[PDB]
């Protein structure tokens, strides 16, 4: 964990009442991004960050 | 030259048309939602990078992060940005590279396979969020050790209008580089808990969100623009093939009739 | 012999073009798809043939054998032509007893397979 | 059929189908060596069908008020309504009910393509009640099939709505075979949809809704149904009654 | 003047007093404050322009008093009395249970515990 | 057919009449029609194409004396299903299995077009409401996929709705699940043929529609028997 | 048309002649021509398509005595404007009045389309 | 037309139009029961035109030097110059003036599509003055069409110039009906276009420029027009003098 | 068109030229609808190159001097073979398309490219 990422966990506890939990709130609390370290060409497992 | 061919060659294009015409409106609905994230992002950055302006902060190995997305059909967004990285990256064939969005990868992968050490995926769907901006930052610190670099640079497309854009560069300074500045003493920062450490890590996250938000809205404007030109260009072919269709259809009725006629005469 | 080494060559080549279709809109493929895209692109290359240059089954078999199994994937695409003739010469000097076998017995057993598998793997490093 | 028409009554005639009849006449004509034309049809194949079809008619009061109504059937090939026989028959008649495999496979049955179907007569022949509730049905569905390609994320609450509505109105138009509905059964179903009482109901449950809703109206509101049937129009009192009884059920 | 900025929502972009929760201490920005940069930990924030008093809730971030003498606030998420028992302690009993054992992820859901305590602070 | 009729009427028993290929009857009469003195009809066929066919087809039938189950292969000139000949044949049939080039080319055998093939018996009163519902849903699923294929070549997969992604993902399975090795076909499959009982088929596809096998690889539905076979093939590929 | 000509030639009036629908005139001659044994032309129309059309149209004109002016309803087969029937008709048309539901559905009466409707004059 | 040709004089013949001649010929052939070919025309429909048009000619000194010039008119459908009758006539005549309906609707009239227009023998017979100020205009214009079609991907430097000249010559080529213009009235307008003296003037005023410019030339520099008319060439001096008068007017 | 007549070098060039042109053909529809941007780099380069070949195959005939405005050029076979061979070899990629249009051999491209650059 880091100062950016730490803040995010306290920004997803802040984010998670279902009534003020508007549509573009649930969006911000999700991500479909896979990180892949690329050697040489390619390398290891793509993991869901 | 046969009806079946011309009728189905028409049915490929008529959908290509209708589809490209849909994603121009889906692009237009997405337009405002994203002009909004660009405004909210800048406004946050304006409060953060104003400190760096006062401290008159400059730069005493390298990390390059270039931002676009996964999806094409947005004109030359991925191309002339990739090209901006080529122009700058001539001075540094040893600068480590992290790419955000697969299209800048296949651009930079084919030009420099080795510099790319990291690549991010599934980016240009919805507008960028802080979580994305953050966790990408997190990994830039993790395996890429972003802290241990002399100079850091973010590459992204700034949107100037809804018709053009400019591939831009902006720098990132680290814990160390913030301290040894022309005017660190202007501010009464407490020199106790690792502050420059944080202002760097917090900025790494932020200045990316702001680069992505701008890169996204540039992309979204470029989509609605490329698709307008396409749907236009499609319709043109639909027009040219509706005419060929019609010729062929007439020809088919005549030619069929001549066989019936020859057959009847004997 | 040819039947064995050309497994689902015909269906595979279909699965290849099924994919050479998805590659069009500027895709990015997972490990299986990018590989089979590479395999087929080379399999296609191995099916090229000069006029008046017909081949015997015992010359055909090793080629199709090397192809389908993947003993050609890690070779630069533009050189499959010179591979074909270098290799058939190699097998004629070194592992000739093999080719002799295929011509006569028209069939393969584990012994013919593993010899050839061991023989081809040999040549790959030029 | 005409015996009924000529004697103060009403006959319906279904000609299933005229494609095959035109084929038969073509056989005769070719074998009698009359001159062939388009698709090898004789120059009097239009006259055959118009001669035939103008016999359906709504007779004057002097002449007894009898009527004959015709449903000719035509089979097209690849949906080509510019073929020789469909052309003849499309233009002779007063409108088209157009059926389509595509819709059919999607489960929309009857597979009627709204945007291609017409009745030039139109409203003049519709129970007033159904005309009252359907007024806008014509509209929403029109606006639906225009925005269709949008049915595949980011769309304003305007379009999300248009899409929600149409899906449901489409579903309401599905119907089982051999199960024709009375007018008084039709109008409340159409009304519920047309007016947004179905918006909040998951798309798979529109069928069982129709069934349940009908039976509920039959136990609790036989009065509304009897009026619709017996009066043919909906007064503002009927409409208001219908509105209440609907919400009542939708809530429940 | 004050500029308050979340990345998804810019709130405040002339002022007499503003109240932030800094490094540890809670600074009430004086009108002519010497430029100072201090991090913001989770907590409440108030603004002033007459006798106008109103709070928010801050995730965390940076506050910078500038050479123009203006203030700059930035957090990630932000009201609390007007954005709130039933909402609050929900996945807080799921906070300790996924604390948890061992991998290293235990650390991310340990950041949940200390945060929820100082979220139900007022 | 004359032989076949005789068993039906005087053997009082269920006859089976196989005809490959009934198209060739219409073709043959067509080949002599001009020399018989006829003016040609459309597409080159005889003016008597249809009445010729009624005379033959209306004999191939079950009567009150006895039962005939006939199966007729019907060639379709240049794949055009609207060519007068097959087009006049459709309305004589109680069941029409329509084979398809686009399916054969996908490596799916039998290449039966799941949407274009019809039966008088696909009717709740006959097959049961369950059976009917399963077939209906299977068909909507495939149609939705056929529909979406226009997108899936220009936008790829990624712009698709969650619900629709699920459908398309289920569709591609169902599409392959409809293939079967034939015993008569082993030579072109190198796969031992399979027969699958009706009750299994319904159960199998029903189960797939509910999603009780979304976790299972695609290749595991291809060219196998019933849902047992699919669960077997998944384990082998996992090893 | 003969009735219309009498009002021009003898009464000297400017006369309206409506023909609804001009395409059904063409198709009729196509059908008569076919019954008469005549070999069909392009698309199955009568070989006399143009003169058949001329024999009708050339009678609608302005003399020194008056004019018969004609409003003719025009069907377009397959919506194909190069089809020999419209194509021959169009040769004789001096103007079009284009009525559009799109003009109607904006509550505009008559539903004439100002961009679509065109005149040589 | 030939009488003039054979008696040492010159005649122009317009065939308006051959499309309709061909149609009439087709009527006659089908009623004569001659076998319909392509588009139902007889085999000799080419010979129909070819023999007709071969009669146009320019005769030798010995034959008195007369000439018959033919301007046949053909009517394409949907702009297709590849149909049977169009290509037949194109394979007879010495060139085509193709008129685009697209240009015509935009207001560009004469709507001559230069890309698709050609004269195979006329270049010889052109008046030198025009030939001299038509330097490559042939090449350039129908090539500005390269940029023009591409234009609507980059706000270029070099190819922004040809887009401004192109647009100008396009207006210069416009012309009102019933207003044919003398050679010596023509060459200045083209000189003034080709050498870019219009580049600064707006589109909406190129129309007014041209009428006002000719007035200026007639009243003030009539000596020069007269020289263009009487010698048909541009001597270096007249070329230079023409540059003079052009610059003056444009400035005001 | 056979190596046993024209030599393998000639054959190989002709065929790669032909492959190149063919790639552009298979692409035309997509180039016209969606532009150059939606090509992979391989393709973009092939398309870029094919169009240079396309134009290089044009030639001023002597008898069409009136319509070309340019003297009739003529190219020796051996020069055609080599000139094209080099274009494929990526030796002339920096050159603008226009320099291959209506010239003779490769010496003539070089010339016209410098003519434009002045």
């Amino acid at each position: 964990i880091s100062y950016a990422a730490y803040l995010n966990v306290a920004a997803q506890a802040i984010r998670s009442k279902t009534e003020l939990q508007t549509a573009s709130v649930l969006n911000r609390s999700q991500t479909d991004a896979f990180y892949t370290q690329y050697k040489n060409a390619s390398e290891p497992t793509p993991i869901t960050k | 030259a046969t009806l079946k061919e011309v009728e189905m060659r028409l049915k490929s294009i008529k959908n290509i048309e209708k589809i490209t015409k849909t994603m121009k409106i889906v692009a237009s609905t997405r337009l405002s939602k994203a002009e909004k994230a660009k405004i909210s992002a800048k406004k946050m950055d304006e409060a953060e990078q104003l400190f760096y302006k006062n401290a008159e902060t400059k730069n005493l190995k390298e990390l390059i992060v270039a931002i676009t997305s996964d999806k094409g059909l947005c004109g030359s967004i991925h191309s002339q940005l990739a090209k901006a990285v080529r122009r700058h990256l001539n001075d540094q064939p040893n600068a480590d590279i992290v790419t955000i969005g697969d299209k800048i990868k296949m651009q930079l992968l084919r030009t420099h396979p080795n510099n790319i050490k990291l690549s991010i995926n599934g980016i240009g769907k919805d507008a960028p969020t802080f979580q994305e901006s953050a966790l990408i930052a997190d990994k830039l610190l993790s395996v890429m050790k972003a802290g241990t670099y002399p100079k850091i640079s973010i590459f992204y497309n700034d949107p100037v209008s809804s018709l053009s854009f400019e591939p831009s560069e902006k720098p990132i300074f680290n814990a160390k580089t913030i301290e040894q500045s022309p005017s660190f003493g202007k501010f009464e920062i407490d020199t106790d808990a690792n502050v420059p450490r944080d202002l760097f890590e917090y900025t790494l996250a932020n200045q990316m969100l702001t680069a992505m938000a701008q890169g996204y809205a540039a992309e979204i404007s470029a989509r609605r623009n490329a698709m307008d030109n396409a749907s236009k260009n499609a319709g043109d072919m639909i027009n040219r093939y509706s005419i060929l269709y019609n010729r062929t259809r007439q020809a088919v009725i005549t030619n069929e009739l001549v066989d019936i006629i020859t057959g009847a005469s004997s | 012999a040819l039947k064995q080494v050309a497994g689902s060559l015909k269906l595979f080549l279909a699965q290849y073009r099924e994919v050479a279709a998805s590659a069009q809109f500027g895709s990015d493929l997972d490990a299986s798809t990018k590989q089979t895209l590479v395999r087929g692109e080379r399999l296609t290359q191995l099916l090229k043939q000069n006029q008046y240059s017909p081949l015997a089954t015992e010359e055909q078999v090793p080629l199709i054998y090397a192809g389908v199994n993947g003993h050609l994937d890690g070779i630069e695409l533009s050189r499959i032509g010179e591979f074909e003739s270098s290799f058939l010469s190699y097998l004629k000097s070194n592992h000739n007893e093999l080719l002799t076998e295929i011509r006569e017995k028209g069939e393969l057993s584990k012994e013919l397979l593993a010899s050839l598998k061991s023989a081809t793997e040999s040549f790959v490093a030029t | 059929g005409e015996w009924f028409r000529d004697n103060g009554k009403h006959a319906l005639i279904v000609y299933d189908d005229l494609s095959k009849q035109a084929v038969a006449y073509r056989q005769l004509s070719l074998l009698l060596r009359r001159p062939p034309g388009r698709e090898a049809y004789p120059g009097d194949v239009f006259y055959l069908h118009s001669r035939l079809l103008e016999r359906a008619a709504k007779l004057s009061e002097k002449e007894g008020s009898g009527s004959l109504t015709a449903l000719p059937v035509i089979e097209t090939q690849g949906g080509d309504v510019s073929a020789y026989i469909p052309t003849n028959v499309i233009s002779i008649t007063d409108g088209q009910i157009f059926l389509e495999a595509e819709l059919f496979y999607k489960g929309i049955r009857p597979a009627i393509n709204v945007g291609l179907s017409v009745s030039r007569v139109g409203s003049a022949a519709q129970v007033k009640a159904l005309k009252q509730v359907a007024g806008s049905l014509k509209l929403f569905l029109a606006q639906y099939r225009e925005v269709a390609a949008s049915a595949q994320s980011d769309l304003d609450a305007s379009t999300k709505q248009t899409l929600v509505r149409g899906e449901r109105l489409t579903q309401l138009l599905k119907q089982n075979q051999y199960s024709p509905l009375a007018t008084e059964e039709q109008v409340p179903l159409i009304y519920a949809g047309v007016n947004g009482h179905l918006d909040g109901i998951e798309l798979s449950r529109i069928g069982e809704f129709e069934s349940s809703f009908l039976s509920y109206l039959k136990s609790n509101h036989n009065e509304l149904l009897t009026e619709i049937r017996e009066k043919g129009e909906l007064s503002k009192e009927l409409l208001a009654s219908l509105k209440s009884a609907t919400e009542s059920f939708v809530a429940t | 003047k004050l500029q308050f900025a979340l990345p998804h929502e810019t709130l405040y972009s002339e002022v007499t007093q503003v109240n932030l929760p800094a490094k540890s201490g809670r600074i009430g920005v004086l009108a002519n404050h010497v430029p100072t940069v201090e991090q913001l930990l989770p907590g409440v924030v108030e603004v002033m322009e007459g006798s106008n008093s109103k709070k928010f809730f801050i995730s965390g971030g940076f506050a910078t008093v500038q050479p123009d003498s203006q203030l700059c606030v930035t957090a990630i998420e932000a009201p609390l009395e007007s954005f709130s028992e039933n909402i609050k302690n929900l996945l807080a009993e799921a906070k300790k249970n996924v604390s948890s054992s061992d991998a290293r992820e235990a650390a991310e859901a340990a950041i949940q515990v200390e945060v929820l305590e100082n979220l139900q602070s007022v | 057919l004359t032989i076949a009729e005789y068993f039906r009427d005087e053997e009082g028993q269920d006859v089976l009449l196989f005809i490959d290929n009934i198209f060739r009857f219409t073709q043959a009469g067509s080949e002599v029609s001009a020399l018989l003195g006829r003016i040609p009809s459309a597409v080159g066929y005889q003016p008597t194409l249809a009445t010729d066919m009624g005379l033959l087809q209306e004999r191939i039938t079950t009567t009150k004396k006895g039962s005939v189950t006939s199966v007729q292969a019907v060639y379709v000139p240049a794949d055009d299903l609207t060519d007068p000949a097959p087009a006049t044949t459709f309305a004589h049939l109680d069941a029409t299995t329509v084979l398809s080039r686009g399916i054969s080319e996908l490596g799916i055998y039998p290449a039966v077009d799941p949407l274009d093939s019809k039966s008088r018996l696909l009717d709740a009163a006959v097959v049961g409401q369950e059976h009917y519902d399963v077939a209906s849903k299977v068909q909507e699923t495939l149609q939705t996929y056929k529909s979406l294929q226009d997108i899936i070549a220009i936008l790829g997969m990624d712009e698709l709705s969650e619900q629709d992604k699920l459908t398309v993902e289920r569709a591609r399975k169902i599409q392959r699940f409809l293939s079967q090795p034939f015993a008569v076909a082993e030579v072109f499959t190198g796969i031992p043929g399979k027969l699958v009982r009706l009750k299994d088929t319904v159960a199998s596809f029903k189960a797939v529609l509910e999603g009780k096998y979304d976790n299972i690889p695609e290749h595991a539905f291809y060219m196998v028997g019933g849902i047992e076979d699919v669960v077997a093939k998944a384990e082998k590929l996992a090893a």
